[PDB]
RNA sequence: UUUUUUUUUUUUUUU
RNA sequence: UUUUUUUUUUUUUU
RNA sequence: UUUUUUU
RNA sequence: CUAAAGAUAGCGUGAAAGCUCAAAAA
RNA sequence: GGACUCCUUAACUUAAACUGAGGAGUCAAGUAGGUACAAACCGUACAAGGAUUAAUUAUGUCCAA
């Protein structure tokens, strides 16, 4: 037999090496982003790494993708968990978390009403507090006051 | 020196800036000469797996998958231990 | 930062005596000296003790 | 001098269609201060290139 | 032992692995082919 | 570095795997701690003692996981104790082996009662007398044997430890509230004081007596 | 009372140059036998099988080996093969017990406090 | 019983094509293992992983290829 | 007792390390003062082969430059037997 | 007299499984430089200044070498001696400029190299060989010693060494003898106001706080 | 005064964070409802899952 | 070698006379069946051959409660429903410890009943 | 864990 | 970690 | 201008 | 308290005694 | 009736720059470059001649450069 070395040591060191397995590509970048969505649930630095995927894929990646990524890093670092105020703190003070942010401001007229309670809880559970969404939510609330179920009256006045 | 010729080994010590204590230990074998510095040669454990540094390209797979020790000297628990050739 | 803390705590001077939490000690060994770079004596050949 | 380095400088004038040998470069480099100034301005501009988006994270 | 004479100083890089007057080279190969 | 050892290259160091599974100093590892561990927080009350440790033991110190720590402040027969009106330290982790360090008892000891140690004498004619105060030991080390003045060694460690010696003058008791220091002081001692295996006169620490030996 | 056997025996002969013979006055007399012995032939090897199927928490013996590899001019490896499958193993079985008598306590527990409805 | 005569032993693993222009030494370096199949129909040629073939392979501690191995039904 | 290699030959020893001249290893014993090991005198060792003579070392060794000349060489090249070539 | 002398390892924890198995300092805990408890003034330092001077050319560099490797310091110096940062580059001449070097000794070197590194000094025919001087006594006699020979070492083997050596000024100590050079380390200055306070201070009710002063004495 | 750049200090700003392999751990038993103050599963437990999924997919009334 | 100097001291340890009383069934009572099993254990037993140990059940349901009395006539009481074995012994650690020290200075700790 | 090798012409290991 | 240190040791696991 | 640690 | 404890794995003595480990409980 | 190296192989102490065979390159009769220091190894769009010009090669990119 022969080593890879051995075959290596007579050809250009910059020769690009050949693909043994080619597949097609995602032709739907929200589709596909959805379902791998569906497996990162506990790890930050997983669905940190997918958001940067996404964002380096496309310069407009779709609103709900970017609400259910940031309810998704909020979940994690819930009020039961064992996390530390520090680790929320680091994570704030990373530039893909301010990017994801303003994208999301970037967009926020998108901001549905059924989505506002997550992002509050998300904004309770991370402990940031934001002048530039805050108040659309706000709006959204009152506006729906007489529409919201009594739990949700509760979670939405605690938090 | 008197010596008309010496070996090529004698002779790598012998262009060692250090001092005799350290130029004995190294000749003898308890300090080995690496990247310029003086350091206790690596330690072979029974049963668990040398550093991916010290085995062949090929052997790296295999090594890998064997027990790992990540403790001090003394809590220890080799039954054998030398240094690695 | 030290210049705005020393600023601020200006301005609440103390009032209580402070509570201190040092390490005891035997005080009354106070008076005793220790010697290093003493030599040994040697004032006669016999020697009646010992000196460490 | 003004924080460009040859690497990145003979890629950006070939880049840019220039055909200037290293004499006269040279020559230049001494001679006419000014001159050499525009060259390294004119190839910055070129090497220097901004993406599609940019965003501003200051306030946040 | 076979360390005096300069038919067994190492090839370094950029040297073709086979300079003037070498046996280690023959003799490595030998050794692990079966000695 | 980059170069291949003989073991290594031709051999391929075989020797690390040729050890038997037999005659071994102590058994195997039991493999039993495998997946379905489930973690809990823990929590321990120290004296307020501890408060001494500072931040900088607390926090500073990096750690796998968080470590956290409160001071319960409280203003001031039978000693009749409640869990209520004292005051206390809340220690709370995830790992127990965070609550058991032994600096944190330490914190508490060293600045409510410290530590000791003794020293037995034993041999016939072996007396540890007084001089006509301290600092001045003297112990004779048999019958006819000139005494050794340790008075050295206690002025070193004024202030720091003490020796006390029984009415009988058998018992070298030592008491401190540095560990280091009264260690090391004992052993200071125990190494001019250390007993002949034969004719078995002088010192040794309690707990560890030294075995007779006799000439064929 | 145990039983070994032998795989590889001594057969090819070599020659060596007899003390007081010139540079080169023919082959020399038959020195000695070796056994030209490969990678991966096997030198000795006890047929005798592990009796103790469920203790597979005890390393195989290699004493006897072990006494005699450092002898040997070559680097050796014990082996130990079987007819044991994982099929046929206890380990599966009783890891399924333990995890079905957890589920079965869990449970328990948890319909005891009545925090929940049954069925 | 455990020990009965009625006991399946198949298994049941995926695998991979042979890309065109490929060399054995190209998928062996990759992490896999090349395979054909050839009796009672076309030539055919998959790939299967080494993690998981080698596990089948080599099903003791201190073993090697097993007798086992060969008595098998892949439904690759 | 210095010895090449160290062991665990008492039920309560521990590997450590001794200030020495040099950095030590060792292994002390409590319950007898015979199994006190001092790893002091090793075996002299060897020089190792570099790895970048990893390439050319292990493997199949190929010939470098092939041979062409015995499978090249024919009569109508060679002016001296070109005329005697005959294709009726 | 009789023994071997004592390292740095004998004041420290041993790591063989580990790159830096032992910390090596130059001196021993008890012995490492310090600074007099009375400042009367606070200093600050400056990195690094420099002198231009177009009438007579001679231009100055005071660097503050404290903390940083000597390699690195040694290897930025030569680029300066050299001159070859400037575009008017003679190989032939020095085309250089002087630069002063300051707290030498506190300087740093990474691995074991304290305690397992020497000196040698050529002698013309002498039969004990070379004399070897250790890096202690160099850095208890001279620190300004360690950067130098690296210097001289690094600058090329020519007739212009001497030259180039020559204009190199090292001193172990903060300021320098120098009369016409501005000092790297200058006194420290008042820092700058702010225009907000950080802070938000309420008090609490007087006869609370007097209450509880009087159940707290 | 650009000679000297060698003497300038830089900060290069963090690419991600770093984690324990217990700290990682604990996340998913946190997840899975094990968290400090109890089993949720066994008991409901402030803050849990399910009770949350529930109020925050449907919190609009029908009409 | 390697010579052990300090070594903990026995929550038994210097210890004059002990008293349990607790009621079988109430939360938290672990504690009570602990120190119980350890009192009449057979090292205990051994070592401190002069214990005066004792334990009631009581027939309703009350607090429980630990009463430990030194040999140097110092008395502590304890409730075993808000403490632990750990916790109880530093709250009366320096009367332990005083007391031992005392006997140590007088006596070795080598000697046999 | 990796970048640092026989870099074994010298300095240097500045990561 | 303590000038404890000719082949003798303590404390803390960094 | 360091990477990795599934769910 | 319940449970478990090799004809006996490592110390020890003069033939003994004594200690420790495995197992069990926690 | 040939000196070094590559593959196979006879002899020898799986020794030696030996002794002798099968087929490719180089030197012999080859320049300058690289390999630290003295033919044999790598590369060459390989030395008619002259000048201050451009290039993917062995191979390098902290300092001597």
């Amino acid at each position: 037999m022969t080593t890879r070395e051995y075959e290596e040591a007579f050809l250009p060191r910059r020769l690009k090496r050949i693909k043994v397995f080619n597949t097609p590509p995602p032709s739907e970048l929200p589709a596909f982003f959805h379902k791998r969505l569906d497996n990162a649930h506990s790890n930050p630095r997983s669905i940190l790494k997918l958001y940067r995927q996404y964002m380096r894929k496309d310069d407009y990646p779709a609103y709900d993708w970017l609400v259910r990524c940031f309810c998704h890093l909020g979940n994690v670092f819930g009020f039961n968990s064992f996390w530390a105020t520090k680790d929320k703190q680091v994570i704030q003070a990373l530039p893909s978390f301010k990017f994801l942010v303003y994208d999301l401001i970037e967009r926020k007229h998108l901001i549905e009403a059924r989505q506002v309670p997550r992002l509050l809880y998300a904004f309770a559970c991370l402990e940031y507090r934001s002048w530039h969404l805050l108040p659309t939510l706000l709006e959204h609330v009152e506006a729906n006051l007489e529409k919201w179920r009594t739990p949700t009256l509760a979670n939405m006045a605690l938090t | 020196g008197h010596k008309h010729s010496e070996s090529v080994l004698q002779q790598f010590y012998n262009r060692l800036p250090v001092r005799k204590r350290f130029l004995k230990a190294i000749r003898k074998g308890t300090l080995i000469w690496d990247k310029g510095q003086v350091k206790i040669p690596p330690i072979a454990m029974q049963g668990y797996g040398l550093p991916n540094k010290l085995v062949l390209p090929h052997q790296k797979e295999f090594n890998n998958k064997l027990p790992k020790f990540k403790g001090k000297i003394n809590q220890l628990k080799a039954t054998r231990i030398w240094f690695q050739d | 930062k030290d210049v705005q803390l020393t600023r601020l705590l200006a301005q609440f001077p103390p009032v209580l005596e402070a509570v201190k939490d040092e390490k005891k000690a035997y005080e009354e060994d106070r008076h005793l000296r220790f010697q290093r770079h003493a030599r040994q004596k040697f004032e006669t050949w016999p020697p009646e003790k010992l000196e460490i | 001098e003004w924080s460009f380095p040859y690497a990145w400088l003979a890629t950006s004038l070939w880049r840019q269609n220039i055909w200037l040998d290293r004499k006269m470069l040279a020559n230049l480099a001494e001679t006419e201060p000014a001159s050499f100034r525009a060259l390294v301005n004119e190839g910055k501009s070129v090497y220097f290139w901004n993406p599609d988006k940019v965003r501003d994270i200051q306030d946040l | 032992w076979n360390r005096n004479p300069s038919a067994r100083y190492p090839k370094k890089g950029n040297k073709g692995c086979r300079p003037v007057c070498r046996a280690m080279r023959k003799i490595r190969k030998r050794l692990r082919t079966g000695r | 570095g980059g170069s291949y050892g003989y073991d290594a290259f031709f051999r391929g160091a075989a020797e690390v795997l040729n050890g038997s599974n037999i005659q071994l100093p102590h058994l195997p590892e039991n493999e039993e701690q495998k997946e379905g561990k489930v973690y809990q927080l823990h929590s321990v009350r120290f004296p307020p003692q501890v408060r001494r440790l500072g931040a900088n033991y607390f926090f500073r110190r990096q750690r796998a996981v968080p470590l956290t720590y409160y001071h319960h402040l409280v203003e001031a027969g039978v000693h009749a104790q409640t869990g209520r009106g004292q005051a206390l330290c809340f220690v709370a982790s995830a790992n127990p082996g965070y609550l058991q360090s032994k600096e944190l008892e330490n914190a508490v000891f060293e600045s409510t009662r410290g530590f000791a140690c003794q020293l037995i004498l034993e041999g016939r004619g072996v007396k540890a007398y007084f001089d006509p105060e301290w600092p001045n030991l003297m112990v004779r080390l048999g019958v006819g044997v000139k005494p050794l003045a340790l008075r050295r060694l206690a002025e070193q460690y004024a202030t720091r430890a003490k020796i006390f010696v029984d009415k009988r003058g058998l018992l070298l008791t030592v008491h401190g509230y540095d560990k280091c220091a009264v260690g090391t002081l004992a052993m200071s001692l125990f190494n001019h004081l250390q007993a002949n295996p034969y004719t078995m006169k002088g010192a040794h620490v309690a707990m560890h007596p030294i075995k007779k030996k006799v000439t064929r | 009372s145990k039983e070994v056997h032998q795989n590889v025996h001594a057969t090819y002969a070599v020659t060596r140059k007899p003390e007081g013979t010139k540079m080169g006055q023919g082959k020399g007399s038959i020195d000695r036998f070796v056994a030209r012995v490969p990678a991966g032939r096997i030198l000795f090897h006890i047929p005798q099988i592990n009796p103790f199927h469920p203790f597979p928490e005890v390393e195989p013996n290699f004493a006897a080996f072990k006494a005699i590899a450092p002898r040997l001019p070559v680097p050796v490896v014990f082996r130990e093969q079987n007819n044991f499958f994982q099929m046929h193993s206890v380990k599966d079985l009783i890891r399924k017990r333990q995890a079905e008598e957890r589920e079965n306590r869990e449970k328990t527990a948890r319909d005891k406090l009545g925090g929940f409805h049954t069925d | 019983g455990v020990l009965g005569a009625g006991r399946s032993s198949a298994v049941d693993v995926a695998c991979k094509p042979w890309k065109r222009f490929v060399r054995k030494e190209d998928i062996q370096r990759a992490g896999y293992v090349p395979c054909i199949v050839e009796k009672y129909g076309i030539e055919r040629r998959l790939a299967i992983h080494r993690d998981t073939l080698e596990a089948l392979a080599f099903d003791e501690q201190h073993g090697h290829l097993s007798y086992l191995f060969q008595a098998r039904l892949f439904r690759l | 007792w210095h010895r090449g290699t160290l062991s665990l030959l008492c039920s309560s020893c521990r590997y450590v390390v001794r200030k020495w001249h040099v950095p030590i290893l060792g292994v002390d014993c409590n319950a007898n003062p015979r199994h006190k090991q001092a790893l002091s005198v090793p075996a002299p060792r060897s020089r190792g082969i570099p790895k970048h003579l990893y390439p050319f070392l292990v493997g199949k060794q190929y010939p470098r430059h092939p041979r062409w000349r015995q499978a090249f060489t024919h009569r109508s090249r060679m002016g001296k037997y070109k005329p005697q070539v005959a294709r009726n | 007299s009789q023994s071997y002398p004592k390292g740095s390892f004998h004041e420290g924890h041993i790591n063989p499984f580990a790159d830096v198995q032992w910390i090596s300092r130059p001196f021993m805990k008890r012995n490492m430089p310090r600074d007099h408890h009375p400042l009367a003034k606070q200093h600050t330092s400056l990195k690094a200044v420099t002198m231009l001077d177009e009438e007579s050319g001679n231009h100055w560099h005071v660097l503050d070498g404290k903390g940083r490797s000597v390699g690195g310091l040694a290897a930025q110096v030569v680029r300066l001696l050299q001159g070859k940062h400037r575009v008017d580059f003679t190989p032939r001449t020095a085309a250089g400029d002087s630069v002063i070097v300051v707290n030498a000794i506190h300087l740093k070197m990474a691995g074991h190299t304290w305690d397992t590194k020497v000196y040698k000094f050529d002698r013309k025919t002498h039969p004990a060989g070379p004399k070897i001087i250790t890096a202690k006594t160099i850095m208890a006699r001279n620190p300004a010693m360690i950067l130098n020979l690296a210097v001289k070492r690094m600058l090329p083997p020519n007739r212009l060494r001497p030259i180039m050596y020559r204009k190199l000024f090292v001193y172990a100590g903060a300021l320098h003898p120098h009369w016409q050079v501005p000092q790297v380390i200058v006194p420290a200055k008042t820092p700058a106001e702010v225009s907000f306070l950080p802070f938000s201070v309420e008090r609490a009710d007087p006869v609370q706080a007097a209450a509880r002063i009087a159940a707290l004495g | 005064l650009i000679a000297l750049k060698w003497f300038r200090r830089k900060r290069p700003p963090m690419r991600l964070p770093k984690y324990s392999p217990l700290s990682l751990s604990l996340s998913i038993q946190a997840i899975r409802g094990h968290g400090r103050w109890g089993s949720e599963r066994e008991f409901p437990r402030g803050w849990d899952q399910l009770h949350l999924k529930d109020i925050l997919g449907s919190p609009l009334r029908s009409e | 070698p390697k010579y052990d100097l300090f070594k903990p001291l026995d929550f038994l340890a210097c210890v004059k006379s002990v008293h349990v009383a607790y009621h079988p069934g109430r939360p938290r009572s672990e504690v009570c069946r602990q120190l119980i099993h350890h009192m009449k254990s057979d090292s205990v037993r051994k070592r401190f051959p002069s214990l005066q140990a004792s334990y009631q059940l009581l027939g309703y349901n009350a607090p429980s409660t630990i009463k430990i009395e030194l040999i140097n006539g110092k008395k502590h009481e304890f409730q075993a429903e808000h403490f632990s074995l750990r916790e109880m012994q530093m709250r009366f650690d320096t009367d332990q410890f005083e007391a031992y020290l005392e006997y140590m200075k007088s006596q070795s700790v080598e000697a046999k009943p």
